[PDB]
């Protein structure tokens, strides 16, 4: 079988999930600004295809 | 089985207490579902033709609705045609009332007249080709399992990016983000509670059918001989005192 | 030789990591709000058995 | 734990049920229900019984060998024996049996305790093996929970906490509790198979006349390696 | 990358380059350039065609098992033969050669098979590895690049579609072109390496003057390893 | 080790520790709390699989490992002939005054002197590699096993401050030091797992292979010593067994 | 230099490119505290493992390996059969009257006219193979150690840059550039891994084998001259082992 990766990267990824639990969490209790969010979501369009 | 009611009861159980916080709605989706087992079940057949995978479902499926004879029926059966040939000889074993196949294909063998080497030559071919199939069938599910995660992954990202194509508003990024996430939650599902499983079922249904094979041909091979069933007996219980069975007595 | 983790392990963690940098933007331009954090926050003590 | 709070802080009905459930799903999907009982008997005996000090079993060999050269081969019956197996030896001794019978069975209990230890220490290190991926299920659950229910706090709140603890759960099974007991039983059978081969190597020696002097050099040459090499230079 | 509704959301020259190019560049340094095109032509080989099926294989060797049995060794130039190791084995069969020698250029044809495909399977398996590493380096450098300019709209798009797109093609690359590929050298390996030892016990049962029915039994025993017996029921 | 080695370990754990010292205060990614998480659990849990001799044993080997340097091979073939040359000009007893080496080749020879089989010398030396074989494979398991774990500890202790900092919010601007907090027993977990442990069970591992080789390499001479074969076939037998 | 090592560089500069210009500039990409990281952590944990010495010797066959291109055998062959009709037809002394560009190859002639014996001879060329392997595979495996090492620094670093974040984390929105710099070194260890390390322990196994069979056939080629064997024979017997001796996914 083949080796695998190693340990590390399952660390990293545990980290990673645990940062988006609490990342999701500021998120919760925030008011985004409508304003600043569509000329990112406009960016995002163009640079996929969509425009 | 038992265990299969255990199953049933699990699955109910956990779906009701992982859907009570919300609706049930949020973890159920045919789409993401239909991903993860059409993407998985290309990629093992890019491996598999169709032929070996509906036998690999199929010996799945008689893992899974039935049952293997236990090894002790078997010691039953074994000593009653021992008996029966002690008795009469071998001309009494035809007309015996048999529910198991392989012991059936032994004695069908044996009536036609044969000696040790061919009967046992069969014997052990046969065995080997049950337990190969089984083993083939443990491979199709360790590759089902091995690649159910990759695929809802891969079905995570492609929603992710049609989700990056339909924006505009700050309240469907949730729902549309926890649908993409779906796919990677039936996938970590699929692989961990289904395929390697039932990849692991397969291996343990070879298990018993590999000793009870065993059992089966050193009976014939012994009722062959003309033995009487007392050391017979012993010679026969021996084998009922390894794998799990051994481990479940004290 | 001793085995690892899945090779779609390293793929695991580059969802994560993808996740939590879009999450970290989201947040970039997020404004707080004070009244949903204080409910958030009781709901938490009351998810994890403290009153 | 107890200095950052309590032991009221982890708790949860759903994260408990995720962890210990799946694997206990995984788990009997491929053992069955009483032999995973049976691997439960033979932990808590690992657990609630040390084994005995193999010099205790020398030592006893040689004055059960004396007792027996002293009042013939119907001597053994009228003083304590500490385990069952030897028991099992000492009355099929008593039966006048053969070398080979006695043998035969002694290598038949052998085998069948090697067997169900290391029918234990899979069953446990599947347990190991499947919890921490059910902890990282449970934080992926709890994170589609999280995602599609970020308006309601009542229901972030919960989803955070299976997430959280479903991994906390999975790593502290596995690392510390199913991992852990399957080692022990790895080493309580190491255990078993250097008092079983001193004590059936014992009988042997008795049952064949053989002077104690010489016998307990013999089985003196069976503590000298093994695992406790650690200790010595 | 059809369920967004089209192709042209998955497409970025920045992030196929990053991924395709990471990939040959560290297969190229890993196998020499002859290998790396050798192992695409026996790729395309496998999945264009299909090797022989050994069940014509049987009939065929049997057909000249019964040739030679009428006509020694001197009828089987006179009959066509499409697969191309039988006929190398019976041109070494009639250039009068001892069993030996056509049994070790046998062998070193089946090895040096093996080894081809062996080697194909390696490359791709090589490919299958280093495609989601490329695209975990893709993953942070456009995390960077998106982190860094948050304040800068238009480059956040892109930035955040590069990093998106390559983990995408690793992950397709990876699990359903190389790794599928690498597993479908592996099935044309064994079923090649069958194929040709039932050529291999076809010639030497050939030459062996033997019962060309007791030469099917022999090949017979054949067909019920791998996993063709798995469909077989 | 050799002084070059010392001193480029000593450089490289100098510029982690600047490398530390420019992202802020140290004592910002100093707690106590966290690095007694981390070692008494793993402390804990090794313990269930390994007896306090047996980790004071594993401990010791791995020190041993770093002050003393595996003798190398064309110094045992030259010594070893050296000795084949004293036997043929000499006897047996003039390997009595030649001065300590090496601890495994002087118990050799002294076995070897004071008068035993061919057989139950070799026997006494094939006890005594597979003795010291078997100890670097318990003693790399022994940090194996912590490098297994010690990851595994930091992230409970992650997880348990975190539960810990999510029981009582009751300030917004307070989150983040105390995630930081939280996430040093990862650090530390990760510090230890692939800085420590594995480094020295992997080079325990490679100091076990050059030992098995040139213990056998003393085996093989000494039992060329006992034949009394000529000493210039020990050189080319045991330059061939190198290749 | 091969077709390889010219993609890496090339594609290592448009990489260079693409990054600068989806970032507008090249400074972020630049933190010296990860990369100090990443480079101090992966020589600490490596010289746990091998000497400085060792280290030494592994970046300087690494660096002959990248610099020289290793002879091909086709040449090698040529010149060890027109060698072998200069000495069929001139003896051995005419082998000290034509240039040699290969310093092992000088060593076994200068050895072969030297007339030492071909005990002594094989002993000694042996020697130089097994020594020549045993140094690559210990520089290979010191850059295999280096490519296993330097992700796992890198995810060590990214954990001090998040602590660091987090812990002057006030009111989360300029947290952007931070987080940037934490995973700069999750980075940097990805690429020293995936692009420098690894490719350079490959090429040194490629360099590895080339060696073995180039050695080899100057070895036998150089015996084969010690006894005098006709230049035909010992042609054919080189090309049935380079045929041989080639795989079989270029054949």
């Amino acid at each position: 079988p083949p080796p695998g990766l190693p340990l590390w990267m399952g660390t990293f990824a545990d980290l990673m999930s645990l940062l988006m639990c609490f990342f999701v969490l500021l998120l919760s209790f925030s008011e985004m600004d409508v304003l600043k969010f569509k000329q990112i979501a406009g960016s995002m369009k163009f640079a996929f295809g969509v425009q | 089985l038992a265990t299969l009611l255990g199953l049933i009861g699990g699955f109910a159980f956990v779906i009701m207490a992982m859907v009570l916080g919300g609706s049930i709605g949020m973890f159920v989706d045919v789409t993401s579902i239909l991903i993860v087992v059409g993407g998985s079940i290309f990629v093992v057949l890019m491996k598999f033709t169709m032929g070996q995978f509906f036998g690999a479902t199929k010996i799945a499926g008689k893992a899974f609705m039935f049952k293997a004879d236990e090894p002790e029926d078997l010691i039953a059966k074994i000593v009653e045609m021992a008996d029966a040939a002690r008795k009469g000889g071998f001309l009494a074993l035809e007309e015996m009332e048999i529910n198991n196949t392989f012991m059936q294909k032994g004695i069908d063998l044996l009536v036609d007249g044969h000696d040790a080497d061919v009967v046992r030559a069969a014997l052990k071919k046969d065995i080997a080709l049950t337990d190969e199939r089984h083993t083939q069938g443990t491979g199709v599910f360790r590759a089902f399992g091995d690649v159910a995660p990759a695929m809802g992954m891969i079905g995570t990202l492609v929603g992710l990016v049609a989700m990056l194509s339909n924006m505009d508003d700050p309240k469907a990024i949730g729902p549309a983000m926890a649908v993409a996430l779906l796919t990677t939650l039936y996938g970590a599902i699929l692989s961990n509670m289904v395929f390697f499983p039932i990849a692991d079922k397969l291996s343990l249904r070879r298990d018993q059918e590999t000793l009870n094979r065993r059992l089966i041909m050193d009976g014939v091979l012994a009722i062959q001989d003309g033995q009487n069933p007392r050391v017979i007996d012993s010679y026969l219980k021996n084998y009922l005192n390894e794998g799990k069975r051994a481990l479940e007595i004290d």
